[PDB]
């Protein structure tokens, strides 16, 4: 219930999940649409993590019907591409990442995914969230 | 008499037994005999007297030396007649005399001299005219040609024929509305006499493996002219002698001849430049097979063509191409593993890339091809197709085909989501682990769908056929699945045949089959079924057909009621008679059920 | 035991099948080289067959040890290669064929292979022939 | 007290309680104790007294500001100590003074100001130093860097850091025998005094994000010389504002210094120009990583280069290359998907091309890559590799490695015909039906071999492993086998672990197995046997493990023999206290057994 931006044909919120709470401050620019879109994204938080070995776990739900669960490496370990993946415990963390895709089709329901971030070898939930989409 | 019948009456197969006469035990009123390799060293008069329903009569290698005057008699219906290999040194006139309906003939390896001794004359009726490997000379097309109101073909190959005149066509030239396609392959022709073809149409010219030399061909292909054809049969075969080099220039003299669709064969020296050389501007259907090409370059843009085809060629690389009159490109049975690549051709309906080796990586969307008024697609036996986009620029399309080839990333999202217009649809024998409901989405019209080679997630069929009603066709076959979820099949109400069998299923059910309207066959077989659990009332009533073979059906004293149900309809079950059941008792076929 | 040829590392020779016996004339020209050869092969017989669809089976016996089981289409039917493949019952049929390979490593058995000939339709066999190649 | 004992004494991991104070109910000879987010707003005297064997200490976002006198007074063994987050305004003289062997230490996000003010003095032993975040203006590297004689790392990165002048350094100019690796990454640079560095020797240099201006870029590249390094780091980040345009000359001046390890990373703008640079004509080693190339032309034959490395770079193409003097190229995880063409490169022994969708058609002879003395081959994770040819001129190899890819054509011959040296093998998950037997043949030396995934004909096991003595490690798992063979593992006289498991097997013999010499551990688990039916003495006796797990075993007053033979050599077995028996008594772990 923290942040949302209105865009054409998207509405978007996140919000703490229930079995976790530590802070993050994340949004992007501008409200992105559905079809073909470039822009940025800020982040800024505190690691509690090495942040090394870091990625995500998605769990999606479109319009009730559930699909298989979806893990998508970020930062590999080892000559990265982003700088935000060289930090340490307790230090202060700021970046901003550009980005632009295209578009497919997709279908006009209610979608939800779940989004937890996991470090490497101390498996660990850095954050979760809950994030909800609605196309319309 | 001591040949093997095989039908009553029918096919008596007689062949190979040493005779020496037409045998007479065999019973009137049959159909198709044949008679091959029987010395008869002469034929006979009335001989096929009795005979008269025989339709189809062979003789072939039946050493033959003579005719008497009439030896075929009566024959009413005989709509064949084969003579090859028969030495006959020369006709006699007033022969084929007693036939009177006759759709055939081939006199192949007779020692036949001439074309105008030869006494057809009026045989109101032939279809066909079969001529090969004889000892002429000349080419005239006599005049008596004039009656046989039907012939469409003649054929003249393997002959001695060594020059054309302008006084043979003369015909053609007096009847210019005779359809005769034609053939004079393998003839060694060395000069062509000026101004032969002239004011003249065929529907099918032929010639293949005739020229040795260069300069003989660029002086025959220039003494064309005026001709009107429909066809031409180019190229030359792999067993023979035949040219060295190839030259673009060597087809001159082809600018002058209107022709509608050219046609290559396999040729020994090839290169790219020999296409579009700028006498093929107007050649209004290309067409190609056997070439060994191996890259396809820019074309220019002034040319004509309404189709392609590529057959059996190999090809290194996805050619680019560009010309916004072609249609129906055709590649096919490619000797080579090649990868898509986007081309541009704004007018396309018929396309099929089938049996090659072909990954598509950016699958399926509009900037691939950059076209619409798509009407058939076929990627059938290719390899891995990573599906990136839902069909997007393509809302039109008739038919779709995958058949052996592993389709990756199916379910990570609903494809074919926007195939408002389909009617087919075939997805078997590609390894799928259908876990994700709402895959089969948003195609409404479909009237057919195979899915035979298909796993589940924990073995159960679950809600798929959603919003799929106008269905008539289903098949779901040799998939293991070890139980049914209850509500499937929940509105089918056209389905006119359910195809399941090969797969594990100790019980079955009668909670299910409750809304199918119009259910004409039902195959329920190989599954070992124990004994149903319904009402056994509740079918629907206009069903017609089951099947309920090699079936493990509990046999002591228990269920009853089924067990006499299926006593008493044994009109809608098949082979009733040879239902067992398992029980203490084993190795028997106990049917007697005393209860 | 009609026809049988020397080359400097095989031993070729055949003979007719067991259940079935109609003549056929054949040989080809060099006696071959189990590396890269050139040449032609002759034929000359009588089809008894339309041998417009025809093609072959051969079952393979590498010194003992059995293998799958090889079918090659030989005439597809239409718009063919060679001028052999349009011939007719009782017409003579003579030709030669060129031929070039070049090798592969080849264990030293004893090989077997027997080759029916199989027409399109009716179904039937044309002529069978046991094929016995020594590679030494 | 209050904390989340682990371990018994051991990671007391006792973070975010809300605590004001070290705590004193910690049993004593505890080893890694850990604070964090607690509030300790000072620090007090002596407070680890107590604790003498602590060697893992953490302090991280615990508010200080200040330290007393005498802190740290008695801590034999503390490898390790973290500081992150405490804001300490500035530190005081004859701090740190306790200790007495640390081999780490972690001043990050410190509001430290300066470098010479910094009491370290006598730390003998420092092995690492990091430093990040900080208010430093200055380069300057103080003297008492002499004393520490085991120092391998600095960093100062993320700093306020503007020029660099000839008087920085000195101390390196003094003294040429000191190891040290170094990093000024993200540094607003904009001059370089002229005639800085001279001469210098280094071990890792590092400059990313940087620059702003192609001028200021030119300027500062020129100015270097004499220098003497072993890796460069040039590149930027993504998540910043960088350069505009790549020019080739950008990168001039760089003809003077000397390098064995020139490394690139992402970069905005790129072009094919930038490699092939000639002043890049001595770089020993070259690598790039992340970098967006398409395509890969000619280079010129006057390099020397030893090594190439391309990583995660999209590549549309296989490019060609020739280089008489590269060896050990690598390409791994591309985004695309490509098809192997023949190269040549005179002197390779190693090639890494993996995790990418690449087919390989005419298959793995000489031809292809035109060289010998190859040592490491590996293409797992592909798609589909035609086999065409044996290996050929490959004659000499030592591993080998395909672990996903589906590998065709492999039972119509004898493949691996020719590697008489080989030492390992993988060939899992691959579907492949085992119907020809001879298929592992012609390789003597092999000591490892895993077919975890693959079906055979009929079922059943057929002397396969024939010919193959030297072979230790042995693996057929995962594989239906529903019963065994007479006759295998009859020659495996070195084998020293057999895994057979996940596979349907009633019942299991003991006339196998009578051969091994050398066997120690056997795994035959989820396998359902029912028992044995040899003499079951017959086996070997230098034996230690078995695993009978998740077994039907037939409970039913029978084969008693073999009941008992279970319970009396307990020892051998695993969890021989939690076997249970199938009867029609079911639902009890009845293990009596009164026989
Ligand atoms: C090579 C050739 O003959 N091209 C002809 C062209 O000359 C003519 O103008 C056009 C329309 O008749 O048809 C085509
Ligand atoms: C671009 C460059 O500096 N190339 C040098 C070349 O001038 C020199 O002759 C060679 C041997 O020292 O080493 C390299
Ligand atoms: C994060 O970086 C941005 C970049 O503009 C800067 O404006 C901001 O001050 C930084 N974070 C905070 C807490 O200010
Ligand atoms: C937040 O996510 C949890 C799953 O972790 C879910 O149960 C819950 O319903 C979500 N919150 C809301 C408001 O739906
Ligand atoms: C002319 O004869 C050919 C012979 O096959 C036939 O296919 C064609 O249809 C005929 N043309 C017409 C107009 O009937
Ligand atoms: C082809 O021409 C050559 C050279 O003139 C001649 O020797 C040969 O007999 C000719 N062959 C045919 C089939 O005409
Ligand atoms: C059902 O499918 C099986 C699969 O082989 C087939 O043999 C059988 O003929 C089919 N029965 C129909 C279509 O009635
Ligand atoms: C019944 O099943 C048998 C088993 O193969 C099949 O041969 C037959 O065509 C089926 N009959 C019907 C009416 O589907
Ligand atoms: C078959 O063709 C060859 C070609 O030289 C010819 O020599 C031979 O006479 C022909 N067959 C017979 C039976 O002569
Ligand atoms: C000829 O082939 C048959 C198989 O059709 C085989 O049994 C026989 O042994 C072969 N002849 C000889 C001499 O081996
Ligand atoms: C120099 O220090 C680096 C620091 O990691 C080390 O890797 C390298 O081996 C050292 N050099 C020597 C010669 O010991
Ligand atoms: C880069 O240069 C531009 C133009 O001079 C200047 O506006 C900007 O502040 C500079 N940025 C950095 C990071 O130095
Ligand atoms: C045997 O293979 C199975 C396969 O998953 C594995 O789990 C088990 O640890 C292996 N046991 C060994 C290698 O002793
Ligand atoms: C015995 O099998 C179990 C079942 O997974 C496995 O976990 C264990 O590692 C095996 N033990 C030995 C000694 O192989």
């Amino acid at each position: 219930q923290q942040w949302f931006c209105n865009s054409s044909d998207a509405i978007i919120s996140y919000s703490y999940c229930d079995h976790l709470k530590f802070p993050i401050s994340i949004s992007s620019e501008p409200c992105i649409r559905l079809r073909g879109t470039n822009g940025f994204v800020h982040v800024e938080f505190i690691p509690r993590g090495n942040l090394k070995y870091l990625y995500f776990n998605l769990f999606i739900s479109v319009n009730s019907i559930e699909l298989p669960k979806r893990k998508e490496v970020l930062c590999h370990g080892h000559d990265d591409d982003y700088s935000f993946c060289r930090a340490l415990k307790g230090e202060t963390v700021n970046t901003s990442i550009p980005f632009s895709f295209e578009g497919i089709l997709f279908p006009k329901g209610h979608y939800r995914c779940v989004a937890e971030a996991i470090a490497g070898d101390t498996e660990e939930k850095l954050f979760c969230l809950n994030f909800t989409i609605i196309h319309r | 008499n001591p040949c093997i019948e095989v039908v009553p009456n029918i096919t008596y197969q007689c062949m190979d037994q040493k005779l020496s006469k037409v045998p007479d035990d065999i019973p009137s009123s049959t159909k198709n005999i044949d008679l091959s390799f029987n010395p008869l060293k002469i034929l006979k008069s009335y001989s096929f007297s009795n005979f008269s329903e025989l339709q189809w009569l062979d003789l072939s290698r039946c050493e033959i030396e003579t005719i008497e005057d009439k030896a075929w008699h009566g024959l009413h219906h005989l709509s064949n007649l084969i003579l090859t290999g028969n030495p006959i040194q020369s006709f006699s006139p007033g022969s084929f005399s007693g036939l009177t309906s006759l759709e055939n003939l081939v006199a192949v390896e007779t020692k036949l001299a001439s074309l105008e001794s030869f006494p057809i004359g009026q045989l109101i009726t032939l279809k066909k005219l079969n001529v090969a490997h004889n000892f002429i000379h000349s080419c005239k097309l006599p005049a008596y040609f004039s009656n046989l109101t039907n012939l469409v073909h003649v054929d003249l190959s393997y002959n001695y024929i060594q020059t054309i005149t302008v006084n043979d066509l003369q015909f053609l030239r007096e009847n210019p509305q005779v359809n005769l396609s034609l053939d004079m392959s393998l003839n060694p022709i060395d000069f062509i006499q000026d101004q032969a073809f002239q004011g003249i149409k065929l529907h099918e010219l032929t010639l293949r493996g005739n020229f040795n030399s260069s300069n003989i061909m660029k002086t025959c292909l220039q003494n064309l002219a005026g001709l009107h054809v429909h066809r031409l049969i180019l190229g030359e075969f792999k067993d023979e002698r035949n040219l060295e080099i190839f030259e673009p220039s060597i087809m001159e003299g082809l600018c002058d001849v209107t022709i509608d669709e050219f046609r290559l064969t396999y040729t020994n020296d090839f290169s790219d430049d020999i296409v579009k050389f700028h006498c093929l501007a107007n050649v209004s259907a290309m067409s190609l097979a056997g070439v060994s090409i191996k890259y396809l370059e820019d074309v220019p843009k002034h040319f004509k063509w309404q189709s392609l085809s590529i057959i059996r060629c190999q090809l290194k690389q996805f050619p680019t191409l560009d010309l916004p009159f072609l249609k129906s490109l055709t590649l096919t049975m490619n000797k080579g593993s090649i990868s898509f690549k986007k081309v541009a051709l704004p007018s396309l309906s018929y396309l099929d890339l089938s049996r090659n080796a072909l990954s598509f990586s950016g699958c399926c969307s509009y900037s691939d091809l950059g076209t619409n008024s798509l009407r058939h697609l076929d990627l059938s036996f290719n390899g891995a197709i990573i599906m990136s986009a839902n069909f997007m620029g393509l809302e039109e399309l008739q038919h779709l085909d995958f058949q052996h080839s592993t389709l990756k990333r199916v379910t990570e999202f609903s494809a074919f989501l926007s195939l408002e217009k389909l009617l087919y649809l075939d997805i078997s024998y590609t390894n799928t682990k259908i876990d994700f409901d709402g895959i089969f989405l948003g195609l409404t019209s479909l009237n057919t769908l195979k899915m035979a080679g298909n796993s589940f997630k924990d073995n159960t069929l679950s809600n798929v056929f959603a919003n799929t009603t106008n269905l008539t066709f289903l098949d779901l076959s040799k998939c293991q699945l070890e139980q049914i979820s209850w509500g499937v099949f929940d509105t089918l109400h056209r389905l006119q045949l359910l195809n399941m069998s090969h797969n594990n299923l100790l019980f079955l059910d009668s909670s299910h089959y409750n809304q199918l309207y119009s259910l004409s066959t039902l195959d329920c077989s190989f599954n070992r079924i124990e004994t149903s659990k319904g009402i056994l009332q509740h079918f629907p009533k206009s069903l017609a057909f089951f099947n309920l073979t090699n079936n493990s059906v509990a046999c002591i004293c228990e269920h009853q009621k089924f067990l006499q149900w299926v006593k008493e309809q044994k009109q809608f079950l098949v082979n009733v008679e040879q239902m067992t059941c398992a029980t203490p008792v084993e190795m028997n076929t106990s049917l007697v059920l005393d209860f």
